[PDB]
């Protein structure tokens, strides 16, 4: 430690079409386990202080991807900023989104109906020491609410066991990682109306 | 799982680290940050 950088930084400006859901993706890599959160509008820089836990855990390296879905038509330009934190470091990328010139839909009201799940928070790469524990997230935007299932490196479905469980919030907890563990784990998020998936690569490093 | 997928996915991570901040070896056997690092 300590380091933190973007690997997929959002574009600075976007032009909204009429009625179409934007998904702003920001992705980053850093020591231990970076945490991303989004803020809307201009935040005075002093204001973070918005961090959510400052608890002491590992020498892991994580690449984590978070997205912000806008699914309603803006009546006026707005900025969305994604904030990355890990250790003593903080970084951020802002995007201005521009409303349509004209619109058939009501401004500022959420497109109605069901919605395909979208995995909005997920780890791309998670490298940690042998025998350590790792907790791989999967968060979702979905109406109706979305079921989460995980598969392992061999692509078998994961069921609860001494070294594997999926938590209430959909994170997959893997305990005492062994080299047999290295691979890809896939979160399958599903509802009545569709699915999405994400893949996380786990590399258990040595000693 | 597959050595190929590990290697693909390994380089994809490594692409970022080396610039600012062997694959086969470490996809077949566990390496450590020192060796992984000697990717640049």
């Amino acid at each position: 430690a300590d380091w933190l950088k973007f690997t997929k930084t959002p574009p600075t400006k976007l032009q909204q079409a009429d009625g179409a859901t934007i998904e702003i993706v920001c992705e980053m890599m850093g020591s231990q386990v970076p945490s991303i959160q989004w803020v809307v509008g201009h935040l005075p820089r002093s204001e973070l202080d918005d961090l959510d836990s400052n608890q002491v855990a590992p020498s892991a390296i994580v690449r984590v991807r978070s997205s912000h879905i806008i699914d309603h038509v803006l009546s006026e330009a707005r900025t969305y900023t994604c904030v990355g934190r890990t250790g003593s470091k903080t970084i951020y990328a802002s995007t201005v989104v521009h409303p349509p010139r004209s619109s058939r839909l009501t401004p500022e009201k959420t497109y109605p109906g069901a919605q395909k799940p979208r995995i909005i928070y997920t780890e791309k790469t998670h490298l940690d020491l042998m025998g350590s524990n790792i907790q791989l997230p999967c968060r979702v935007h979905a109406r109706p609410r979305a079921e989460i299932t995980w598969l392992n490196n061999e692509n078998k479905e994961i069921v609860q066991g001494h070294r594997h469980r999926v938590l209430a919030n959909g994170d997959l907890l893997i305990s005492e990682i062994k080299w047999e563990d290295m691979g890809n784990y896939k979160c399958i998020a599903r509802n009545v109306v569709g699915k999405d998936t994400a893949d996380t690569f786990v590399y258990p490093v040595l000693n | 799982g597959p050595e190929t997928l590990c290697g693909a996915e390994l380089v994809d991570a490594l692409q970022f680290v080396c610039g600012d901040r062997i694959v086969d070896e470490c996809c077949f056997r566990s390496c450590d940050l020192r060796r992984l690092e000697m990717y640049c």
